[PDB]
RNA sequence: UUAAUAGGGACGGUCGGGGGCAUCAGUAUUCAAUUGUCAGAGGUGAAAUUCUUGGAUUUAUUGAAGACUAACUACUGCGAAAGCAUUUGCCAAGGACGUUUUCAUUAAUCAAGAACGAAUAGGGAUCGGGUGGUGUUUUUUUAAUGACCCACU
């Protein structure tokens, strides 16, 4: 219910005072990418450490495209990675604790979001079909 | 006594308080150097202490002036004066409060704060 | 007063980190 | 010597300020001191060297207790008598829910304030359900009866057995 | 008590950043002078990270929930 | 008090506990404020083990508008912790008579007052109890040092 | 001026307990209670019975030597009524008339 | 081809009497013991039942067992509901806020079925977060965290 999101500006050019080019940034991406940071945390690290309005303005491609072209694409989309990591860690908290029935309600709300996202990605073929997260 | 700060602690650290005075404490026998007993005076935790050692120790001395004002005001059997303490080198403003009692004993008061250790470590 | 006091004490700042 | 004191919330304050002169008259009947502090919101009853009896100061404590629970002042000044006993029982510590406190609270107070007042006919007491307390003044037998009825009524015991009970008992003492 | 065509900027700037006529951000950039060096870095106004300088890797600002706290070694230009 | 020695139409006693009357704390507890307590187990210089309690209440500031002025439920963690480290400092020093000499003019309360004010100001704070359970030994030697 | 004690009035319901002790509270004297002074098993907290037993309690204490005494009023306490009993006011008024002293009194209701 | 006042995900300070484990405190009740002491104590409209000189009840000192967080405690908070009040530590989970980070229709509603539970638009006050300040207060300490005053959402 709670409205909270990012409001991108009107003018899709930017900033008319930034000095460097995309080549300065394209090199900067891959070293951060090969360092082991997730593409979410790249755009985290880009906007605050250096000055970039949005990386799809100085570069006419997505940041995921530059990792996909230069051979840094991961095994799955980055959003489903954490949903894997959350589902194991709660299960790991449940293999220690047999009393927290409050936690057992939380697993289904995790798994059902995993299921509905699994059908979409396997349909649009970023994942091969017959893939299953058990 | 009522002061601008409530009294935190008053600590006897004289040698006679630990039974180590070479002469036994004799009333009115002030010719022996073991006579004046050292007493620490600590006031409460307060930001009334300046960040410079001369104004700190002179602030302590003016507090001892107000205590001397109450003491001479209402404790006329007690006697009191002020002395210097160059046994801490280059700290030229430590003033001891000397009180002579009708039991024949003499004490000296010297004020310890929390602002001391920070300024000396800063030096 | 106050702002100069901050300037000097946080100059002991630039000697307090560095 | 002995000094008792209490506090109040703010919806009693200006009323107390309007009746404080009759407070100091009725307490001046028994040589009792009283001090009204606004900045804490405290009343304070004390004894003086010109006191006659000490025990009256206990009643004084009760009176300022009965001004914390918003009792009307002419009803309140009865406790400075001799044959007049007071009681404050706390009703806040029975229900964790607010709604079921409301359930047996309203089942206690009944329709239109009838049933509760019916107890004040079969006890001849004064009963004020003051929020999270029952404050009851009156004779001692009635304080036994009201204590039994309240301390059954916060639990699942219905008031109709109590009013039938006191009705049949008063009509058998009628005889 | 107003029309939806042109409201005043005094009426506009008090509004929420989403519910405006043309949605646009409010956050800004600035240049950071910390005298351990003399190079400036463009730091976005909301941190989400512990940020240090270019070479004198000490601090520039501290993360909060909202606006970051520039850790006192700064005069700045909002450009 | 607690009896230790007896001598012939005289007997000497020792400090066992300190307690508030019921009228005093039940005077204090007002509606629309927050009751903060603390306890600490701490040893003296001579090995008297004593557990004291603590009472803390929130006041309103000048020009308050709101009727309650509660805490934040994390400042109470910031309040209990400041009292806890102060009470361990003052105990284990200069055996309990000087600690009794601090409890009587309640010097302890101002030390609680000044330090914890930077978090949230406060009102009435007192000590409310001290009780002992681990007296070491008979030990007449230090007992007669207080006598005249 | 005087030799002191504590009177510890326990004013329960259907009975009143009064017993003066020493300053320590382990040594007892004159334990006589209100229920003793009439035999009907009903008026055991009546104030004339409370005034009766408080006279005889102050009688023996005046015959041993105790002349000044603190009182500690006390109700039943705990999950009980928490209310001072019937024979508490007149009984405190009874022994204060007997020729003793009353000063600096307080409450020992167990209010948990 | 855009990045929905469609939906999902990441990050930052937080909030919560939300949950699990483990730990600490408190008086009160009961039982047992020791000491002072010695005729009644309980109960009801009485009456009766019970205990009692190997001492009942009361009093002072202990130990044991179980149980719960009393004034604060609210038309407030949290949880999907049933429900949730001592301190402290650990383990994860959650919401709002902020966000110029990210996916790109991934959406919604509901037989069968499973888990868990008997079984139209204003006004005033309040909770959490954020922003601003011709602002105060703690500052005889240089700073500052923090509470407060007012506006905005």
């Amino acid at each position: 219910k709670g409205i909270s999101s990012s409001a991108i500006p009107y003018s899709r050019n930017a900033p008319a005072w930034f000095k460097l080019s995309s080549e300065s940034v394209i090199e900067q991406i891959v070293k951060y990418a090969r360092k082991g940071l997730t593409p979410s945390q790249i755009g985290v690290l880009l906007r605050d450490a250096h000055g970039v309005t949005q990386a799809r303005v100085i570069t006419g491609n997505k940041i995921m495209r530059i990792l996909k072209s230069n051979g840094l694409a991961p095994e799955i989309p980055e959003d489903l990675y954490y949903l894997i990591k959350k589902a194991v860690s709660v299960r790991k908290h449940l293999e220690r604790n047999r009393k927290d029935k409050d936690a057992k309600f939380r697993l289904i709300l995790i798994e059902s979001r995993i299921h509905r996202l699994a059908r979409y990605y396997r349909t649009v073929a970023v994942l091969p079909p017959n893939w299953k997260y058990e | 006594m009522k002061l601008p700060l409530s009294v935190k602690s008053i600590l006897p650290v004289g040698s006679a308080f630990r039974y180590t005075s070479l002469c036994q404490p004799v009333p009115f026998a002030y010719s022996d150097p073991d006579f004046f007993q050292d007493v620490i005076l600590e006031f409460e935790t307060s930001p009334k202490w300046p960040d410079e050692i001369t104004s700190l120790e002179k602030a302590k001395t003016a507090f001892l002036l107000k205590i001397q004002e109450e003491l001479s005001a209402n404790s006329s059997t007690y006697r009191s004066f002020f002395s210097r303490d160059e046994s801490i080198p280059y700290n030229l403003e430590i003033v001891t409060l000397n009180i002579l009692t009708p039991e024949g004993y003499g004490f000296k008061f010297r004020v310890l704060t929390e602002r001391d250790e920070i300024l000396y470590l800063r030096a | 007063q106050e702002d100069v006091q901050s300037s000097i004490v946080d100059e002991d700042g630039f000697t307090l980190v560095v | 010597e002995s000094s008792f004191m209490t506090l109040f919330p703010k919806y009693r304050e200006s009323y107390l300020k309007t009746i404080w002169n009759d407070v100091t008259r009725a307490l001046d009947k028994h040589n009792i001191a009283c001090v009204l502090d606004l900045v804490e919101g405290s009343m304070t009853v004390k004894t003086t060297r010109k006191t006659y009896d000490p025990a009256i100061i206990l009643k004084a404590r009760d009176l300022i207790k009965l001004l914390a629970r918003s009792v009307p002042f002419p009803q309140a000044v009865k406790i400075l008598q001799d044959d007049m006993a007071c009681d404050v029982i706390k009703i806040g510590n029975f229900v964790t829910n607010k709604e079921r406190f409301v359930k047996r609270r309203q089942r206690l107070v009944g329709p239109n304030g009838n049933t509760l007042k019916a107890l004040e006919l079969l006890t001849k007491c004064y009963i004020l359900v003051q929020g999270n307390t029952v404050s009851a003044m009156g004779p001692f037998k009635g304080l036994k009866e009201v204590r039994r009825v309240v301390e059954d009524c916060m639990k699942n015991i219905h008031p109709i057995y109590h009013i039938k009970e006191l009705m049949i008992k008063r009509e058998l003492a009628k005889r | 008590v107003q029309d939806l065509l042109h409201p005043t900027a005094a009426s506009e700037a008090r509004k929420h950043k989403l519910k405006t006529l043309v949605q646009g951000p409010r956050s800004y950039f600035l240049d950071v002078k910390c005298p351990g060096c003399l190079n400036i870095t463009t730091v976005f106004s909301h941190a989400q990270t512990a940020v240090t300088c270019e070479s004198c890797s000490t601090i520039l600002c501290t993360p909060t929930g909202g606006k970051a706290k520039l850790s006192e070694g700064t005069s700045f230009r909002r450009k | 008090l607690r009896v230790d020695e007896v001598q012939g139409k005289n007997l000497l006693t020792n400090f066992h506990g300190m307690d508030f009357t019921t009228d005093k704390l039940r005077s204090m507890v007002r509606k629309w404020q927050t009751l903060i307590e603390a306890n600490v187990t701490v040893k003296t210089s001579d090995d008297y083990v004593l557990r004291i309690f603590a009472i803390a209440f929130t006041r309103k500031q000048a020009n308050q508008v709101k009727r309650h002025s509660y805490a934040q439920s994390s400042h109470i963690r910031a309040i209990r912790k400041v009292i806890s480290e102060i009470l361990t400092k003052e105990v284990q020093g200069s055996t309990l008579a000087q600690l009794t000499s601090k409890l009587i003019p309640e010097v302890i309360n101002k030390e609680i007052e000044n330090a914890t004010k930077d978090i949230f100001p406060l009102q009435n704070i007192h000590v409310r109890k001290v009780k002992l359970l681990k007296q070491p030994k008979f030990d007449v030697g230090a007992l007669m040092a207080l006598h005249g | 001026s005087q030799v002191f004690g504590v009177a510890r009035i326990y004013a329960s319901f259907n009975d009143t307990f009064v017993h003066v002790t020493d300053l320590s509270g382990k040594e007892t004297i004159a334990r006589v209670t209100g229920g003793m002074k009439v035999k009907a098993d009903r008026d055991e907290s009546s104030p004339y019975a409370a005034m009766l037993a408080a006279q005889d309690v102050a009688a023996k204490c005046k015959e041993v030597g105790i002349t000044a005494v603190h009182v500690k009023i006390r109700a039943t306490g705990g999950t009980r009524t928490k209310t001072p009993g019937p024979g508490g006011q007149a009984a405190l008024r009874a022994l204060a008339r007997s020729g003793l002293r009353i000063g600096r009194i307080e409450d020992v209701t167990p209010v948990p």
